[PDB]
């Protein structure tokens, strides 16, 4: 299922306009509309938009979606406290059988302090875990606001398909948030590329570390 | 008026099979593709198939292998039961009436959503390896990975609570295998990598297993 891919996170001051993008492939968005959802945890996902920047009643006019040739986006105009949630577009897809594909999800936050760009250390397996049969690397994220990224994980500039587990953010002593992502390769997999790499993407801001076997 | 209503246990065991019921009131069994939607705590949204009152089936990929969903015509309801569930399928259950072909007015219609846990009985002892320093020469950062552990719990110290400042403990994830793991780094002055050994102190009370390591460069 070609997964529909949207930024990790969007902000603004109360009362601003805010934006959320959503990308998709030919079999998904060149096809099919374009649903969007407001996530909030502990409840089921509230339909915000259906059939592209149609909205059902109760939802405020400040909402409105657009769908391109294969892109949509979300628009969030006066923005407030209560419009803290986790957004996603979804749309059908016709591959295999048919299938109803999510975006990666936009936490939207109100500036509760400037933003803070994440840090990256990256560490590759340990020779102990090469022995072990088994190969780990680990990233690590951290010092960044508001609590919303994207690891993206790549092997010789490629994308990897299977493997990552990544961490909710968290929040930290000093109110910022911190994660963590891990690859799990087999130790062929690890000693035959040439290298990878961890790629933290944030609020217009790219991070991205790499570690090699030689 | 249109109704979605989810019902099943809150709660359940490993390797049972996870159930759970959607009944549609004010509505046409005809009229919509009956789907099942499930969020884990922390990760994002994850469609988990779509069925049709006829018997049309559509199983996500990464879940055919052990989802079997089903359709009451005559109660007006339908059903999802999951195979060999672990702990990463606790997660937040919803039934919707999906719309396949933007031939409704108002759109998808949604149920209210459940939290639905797995509680397993079971331990596992953490494999704990060292995140060696790679000398920098300016602050370097060293740690332990304790991986693979299924009871949450895990506490770790750093020369048996001697090193404190420093010393930052990720949160634990949960793998799609059911299992945990997280990493403690500390950071630690440049200087002295060669002269100060460090040695993390894993703890796993659940599974009775204490690990130590000496993290050398």
């Amino acid at each position: 299922q070609p997964v529909l891919t949207q930024p990790p996170s969007a902000s603004g001051t109360p009362g601003q306009r805010v934006s959320i993008s959503c990308s998709g492939s030919r079999s998904n968005l060149g096809k099919n509309t374009v649903n969007w959802y407001q996530q909030l945890p502990g409840t089921a996902p509230k339909l915000l938009i259906y059939n592209h920047s149609r909205r059902p009643s109760g939802v405020p006019e400040r909402f409105s979606g657009s769908k391109s040739g294969t892109s949509a986006s979300l628009a969030i105009s006066g923005l407030q406290s209560e419009d803290e949630a986790d957004y996603f577009c979804a749309a059908w897809d016709d591959s295999l059988n048919g299938l109803y594909v999510f975006g990666t999800g936009t936490k939207v936050t109100v500036l509760r302090q400037p933003k803070a760009a994440p840090s990256v250390t990256l560490f590759p397996p340990s020779s102990e875990e090469l022995q072990a049969n088994k190969a780990t690397l680990v990233c690590l994220i951290s010092d960044f606001y508001p609590g919303a990224v994207t690891v993206a994980w790549k092997a010789d500039s490629s994308p990897v398909k299977a493997g990552v587990e990544t961490t909710t953010p968290s929040k930290q002593s000093n109110n910022k948030y911190a994660a963590s992502s891990y690859l799990s390769l087999t130790p062929e997999q690890w000693k035959s590329h040439r290298s990878y790499s961890c790629q933290v993407t944030h609020e217009g801001s790219t991070v991205e570390k790499t570690v090699a076997p030689t | 008026q249109v109704h979605l209503q989810e019902s099943g246990p809150g709660l359940v065991r490993p390797s049972e099979t996870l159930s759970l019921t959607c009944t549609v009131s004010d509505g046409s069994i005809s009229s919509y593709y009956w789907s099942w939607i499930r969020q884990p705590p922390g990760k994002g949204l994850e469609w988990i198939g779509s069925i049709y009152y006829t018997g049309s089936t559509n199983y996500n990929p990464s879940l055919k292998s052990r989802v079997t969903m089903s359709v009451d015509t005559s109660k007006n309801q339908f059903s999802l039961r999951l195979n060999s569930v672990t702990a990463a399928d606790t997660a937040m259950y919803y039934c919707a009436g999906l719309d396949r072909y933007s031939w409704n007015e108002g759109g998808d219609h949604w149920g209210q959503g459940i939290l639905v846990s797995v509680s397993s009985a079971s331990t596992k002892g953490p494999s704990v390896f060292p995140l060696a320093p790679s000398s920098k020469s300016t602050t370097a950062a060293l740690g332990c990975l304790v991986k693979d552990y299924f009871p949450e719990p895990v506490t770790v110290s750093w020369n048996s609570g001697a090193l404190t400042s420093g010393v930052h403990t990720f949160p634990a994830v949960l793998q799609s295998s059911g299992l945990y793991s997280l990493s403690s780094v500390v950071t630690v002055p440049s200087s002295s990598l060669g002269t100060q050994t460090y040695i993390c102190n894993v703890n796993h009370k659940p599974s009775n297993t204490k690990v130590d390591k000496k993290v050398e460069p």
